[PDB]
RNA sequence: AUAAUAGUAAAGAUGAAAUAAAUAAUUAUAAGACUAAUAUAUGUGAAAAUAUUAAUUAAAUAUUAACUGACAUUGAG
């Protein structure tokens, strides 16, 4: 099954704020390909300040690094990721929906599905046929 | 005095045809009256065929839902079809509940 | 290093009950040296900056005045009341620094506490308001509130 | 340091929630005004009230029932009326 | 109507790798399993090709 | 058997292009039991039912 | 152009001419029209 | 037959019409067929439509949507002034040219493909002048088309290799010029929006050829001055003209120098005085709108 | 509810009342229950029921093609 992951990562260092995301993508990114798992694309999203101030592991945070891994697995590797998730300390909140390939084997984020682009195919064949 | 409130005068725009009605208070009260939003379907993503539900992760585009403290505007005002105010609906729930709006 | 408390504004909240009005004047303290602290990072830093600490002046209610049982949250109470606030505000020289209000119910004393500051009795008080604002705390779903009164 | 001093006005009005008027130093009760048409634009009074006492489900669902009811009636009425002073205005 | 060379080997067997794991009965959800099911249930019963009813 | 269709094809493909004849291909004449290794054999050898199927519809 | 196409991005033409001598049957019509 | 009668009927002739018959935004052009009574109908409520007009009309000009309506009424406002606004045009005596000089659109001329070369631009613009399409009947053209295009695989598979074979072996550059021209090629017998609902020129605004000059006793007319109307005392904001109102038209006005002091003085009354204008040229735009160009002649 | 903080003398309740370093304010911690707007229970479900989010499993729609060939309806117990 295709799930759409989106983890909003803590920025502990202002100097390094995109180092817990490398790091935390990594270790998903691990997790998939080592359990019959496909990482489709990694889509990052930048520094955003959340919504409003929330807490994590008794601790409190104003701002974090989203960013948004579409990967293939089954559904208890899933289960996993999200429970390896729920438990790091470094996340602040992660959620995985699933993404429906029912009708078409290729589906792209739903950011880019918002703006238009159905599947990776023509995000791709916009980078070679015109780029 | 020279001058006149705007609520009280007509700006007639360039290369429009007018009558001598459109320089009386009639046309004022008229053009108050008939006054709706109907720009919005070309400025409204949701009234495009998008599929709300797309936008879960986007909570700026969202944020144009709901008022200033984030209730979801009823069907009356968004002017959304069924389906749509139904799927636009849950997408701000889900982006409420994911930590984003 | 060296605490360095100063005021950086100052929160005039008011809670407009059935049955009463709290009026309470409080400053924003900050520690104008918290950033020369060691081992600080910048979260807490940010953190600290996002939630000042308060400190509180001047509370006030209706009976304060003399106000007794039903006649504690009525208009002309709230309104009364309102003025002594908006007097030992001005007696305490803490009309230096910007004030931001905070409203928190919507009884009677509502409207008396916004005539008064709109008025002649707040017309010091009125110059140094930055920022009004609304602070009514309701619950989705939430607690079981009491049974429907049979009157 | 003066990274976390320099960002916190910003951070300070972006966790905004939406009920704080900026006042016009000028015409301060017209801000008061502003902040109370927030109020009943988000039915922060009525809601307030309505959460006073409890109420059972089957009376909840009643209420909102007629409420609705109410809301599309008038707009059938208004509709009507808007005819009848069309068709008054066109001599009929 | 030739005259980047071709892709190295390894690649074009990360390409079958991907393909084989997105498309593997164990990846999908257990309707497919059970409509993969359906159709061998009903090749083993026909009475000929095309025998649903 | 390591071997893979992609990696076979990829041998009958240079062997017959370069002349090479390592005995894999001789073990290749055997996986797959093509003598002969020309190009109207790796296109005997990727044949899909589809395209029979496609003309039996058009008869 | 089907299976005589200049995309990158092919459709399943291009390899069903490929398995059905058509790509080669084509190219060696066009390369004994160039003699 | 009735029915042959019918679809010839006075009534049959109007144009279906469900505009709304009170629009408040920009008007460019007339949206209703006006319907005129004679005085003698007019006395006894006939205007040829189903019912009689209620007799507290007493204009002699309507326009209408709806012949019957569920309410027992007719849809109708009695109104036919864009008729003077037409009339006005053609007493300003100013005719309707080109800002991009094209030809006449009123006179049948021989063109050739001087801009055919944009064949790539045109024959997309059918899938890609979908600016307010369903987005799903806008898909459709995507589905619809492919098997139409996938149709001529064959003819293209063919002619390709036989009349530009060396481009199939050395480039695509050229092949992609081949592609466009061949669709066209088999289009131009198709017939896709064959019916171009554009307007023509005007659009029946005037029917005037540039060129004739103006006899007077006074001479020949030189320039025509026209009574106007200024809308606002301060130019419009971004643009370095003024609005005037000329027979029943918002132009723009350019001052000689200066603006008249009148203009200060009146502030936003500056509408309720009369000036007197020349029409320098008049434009047609692809909206349907007028472009008039004035200038504001002052007594000097 | 508890603790801290400054800040005070009343607070709370009612038709009006009275029974049992506070109230209010700003922080921190804990617990249980509940689910604001959207919202029409529209819809869905055999009924009872069902509206904070995600996931897993199960079931549920329309048309077309092919197939079975009355295999249906209702239903005491
Ligand atoms: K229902
Ligand atoms: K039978
Ligand atoms: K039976
Ligand atoms: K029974
Ligand atoms: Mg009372
Ligand atoms: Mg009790
Ligand atoms: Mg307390
Ligand atoms: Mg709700
Ligand atoms: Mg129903
Ligand atoms: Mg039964």
């Amino acid at each position: 099954m295709l799930y759409e992951l989106i983890g909003l990562v803590r920025i502990t260092n202002s100097n390094a704020p995109k180092l817990e995301a490398k790091e935390l993508s990594s270790t998903i990114g691990k997790l998939i390909i080592q359990n019959r798992g496909v990482v489709r694309d990694i889509v990052p999203m930048g520094i955003r300040y959340l919504p409003k101030i929330m807490k994590k592991d008794q601790e409190k945070h104003f701002r974090a690094y989203h960013f948004l891994m579409l990967f293939d697995s089954s559904a208890a590797v899933q289960s996993e990721i999200l429970r390896t998730l729920k438990k790091d300390p470094r996340v602040i909140r992660s959620s995985i929906v699933k993404v429906d390939l029912d009708k078409q084997l290729d589906r792209a984020s739903s950011l880019h599905r918002s703006l238009g682009k159905k599947s990776i195919l023509e995000l791709v064949n916009e980078d070679y046929q015109s780029i | 005095t020279k001058k006149i409130d705007q609520s009280l005068s007509k700006k007639l725009p360039k290369g429009t045809i007018y009558d001598p009605f459109d320089f009386s208070m009639g046309r004022i009260h008229l053009d108050r009256k008939y006054q709706a939003n109907k720009n919005s379907n070309r400025n409204d993503i949701m009234k495009s065929g998008a599929n709300p539900l797309e936008f879960y992760a986007r909570p700026r585009i969202l944020s144009r839902y709901v008022t200033s403290t984030g209730r979801i505007q009823h069907r009356d005002i968004t002017g959304l079809s069924a389906k749509n105010q139904r799927r636009l609906s849950k997408a701000i729930r889900r982006c409420q509940a994911i930590g984003l709006m | 290093y060296k605490p360095k408390e100063e005021v950086v504004k100052y929160i005039l909240h008011g809670k407009f009950t059935k049955n009463n009005t709290h009026l309470t004047f409080s400053s924003v303290v900050e520690d104008k040296n918290f950033h020369k602290n060691k081992g600080l990072t910048y979260n807490d830093t940010m953190l600290y900056y996002l939630n000042l600490p308060q400190k509180v002046k001047i509370s006030l209610s209706t009976g304060c005045l003399g106000f007794r049982k039903a006649a504690r949250g009525e208009y002309e109470a709230a309104f009364q009341t309102s003025g002594r606030m908006f007097e030992l505000i001005k007696e305490k020289n803490m009309l230096n620094k910007d004030i931001e209000v905070v409203m928190d119910d919507f009884g009677k004393g509502r409207a008396a506490f916004i005539s008064a500051l709109v008025g002649k009795e707040g017309a010091s008080v009125v110059k140094k308001v930055v920022k009004i604002s609304d602070a009514t705390k309701l619950k989705f779903g939430g607690v079981r509130s009491p049974k429907m009164r049979r009157l | 340091a003066e990274i976390a001093r320099s960002s916190v006005e910003n951070a300070q009005m972006r966790f905004n929630s939406g009920k704080s008027i900026i006042v016009n130093k000028n015409n301060p009760a017209e801000s008061f005004k502003r902040l109370n048409r927030i109020m009943f634009e988000n039915n922060i009074p009525g809601d307030k009230r309505s959460q006073r006492f409890y109420m059972k489900p089957g009376k909840v669902a009643e209420l909102k029932r007629s409420q609705r009811h109410r809301k599309e009636f008038m707009m059938g009425f208004k509709r009507l009326i808007e005819i009848v002073k069309d068709a008054k205005r066109k001599g009929y | 109507s030739g005259l980047v060379g071709i892709e190295d080997i390894e690649k074009l067997e990360d390409r079958r790798e991907a393909i084989l794991r997105i498309l593997s009965m164990r990846n999908s959800e257990n309707k497919n399993a059970i409509k993969m099911a359906v159709e061998l249930a009903r090749k083993e019963f026909e009475r000929f090709p095309g025998d649903t009813g | 058997e390591k071997t893979t269709l992609l990696r076979d094809i990829r041998t009958i493909q240079d062997a017959l292009s370069s002349g090479s004849t390592p005995k894999e291909l001789l073990e290749i004449k055997q996986r797959y039991g093509i003598q002969d290794f020309s190009q109207e054999t790796v296109r005997q050898l990727l044949q899909l039912d589809i395209s029979g199927l496609e003309v039996n519809l058009e008869k | 152009m089907g299976s005589l196409s200049n995309e990158k991005f092919f459709d399943i033409s291009l390899v069903d001419s490929y398995l059905n001598k058509d790509l080669k049957n084509i190219s060696n019509k066009i390369d004994s029209k160039l003699n | 037959t009735l029915a042959e009668l019918l679809g010839r009927s006075r009534i049959a002739q109007v144009a279906n019409n469900h505009k709304p018959l009170t629009y408040t935004g920009k008007k460019f052009h007339p949206t209703h067929q006006i319907i005129e009574t004679k005085p003698s109908t007019l006395y006894r409520q006939e205007w040829g439509l189903k019912s009689a007009i209620p007799s507290k009309i007493k204009s002699r000009y309507l326009v209408y949507n709806d012949l019957d309506t569920l309410e027992r009424i007719t849809t109708f406002e009695p109104r036919g002034g864009t008729q003077w606004n037409r009339l006005r045009f053609q007493e300003m005596g100013v005719p309707i040219v080109s800002n991009i000089g094209r030809q006449n659109p009123f006179f049948k001329y021989i063109s050739r493909p001087e801009d055919e070369s944009h064949a790539k631009l045109s024959l997309f613009k059918e899938m890609k002048g979908d600016t307010d399409i369903s987005p799903a009947a806008m898909k459709k053209r995507l589905k619809k088309i492919t098997a139409l295009i996938r149709s001529f695989q064959d003819e293209f598979k063919e002619w390709l290799v036989e009349n530009h074979p060396d481009e199939l072996k050395l480039n695509s550059n050229k092949l992609e010029d081949y592609v466009v021209k061949f669709l066209n090629k088999k289009l131009e017998t198709k017939t896709n929006k064959k019916f171009n609902t554009e307007i023509i020129g005007t659009g029946g605004l005037s029917y005037s050829l540039p060129g004739k000059l103006k006899n007077s006793p006074n001479g020949v007319i030189q320039r025509t001055v026209v009574p106007g109307r200024i809308l606002n005392v301060v130019k419009e904001n971004n643009d370095n003209k003024w609005l005037a109102a000329i027979g029943g038209f918002v132009a723009d006005v350019v001052f000689f120098q200066s603006p008249p002091s009148s203009f200060n003085s009146m502030g936003d009354f500056i509408r309720m005085k009369t000036f007197l204008f020349e029409i320098l040229e008049a434009s047609m735009e692809k909206n349907g709108s007028v472009s008039m160009h004035a200038r504001l002649l002052e007594p000097q």
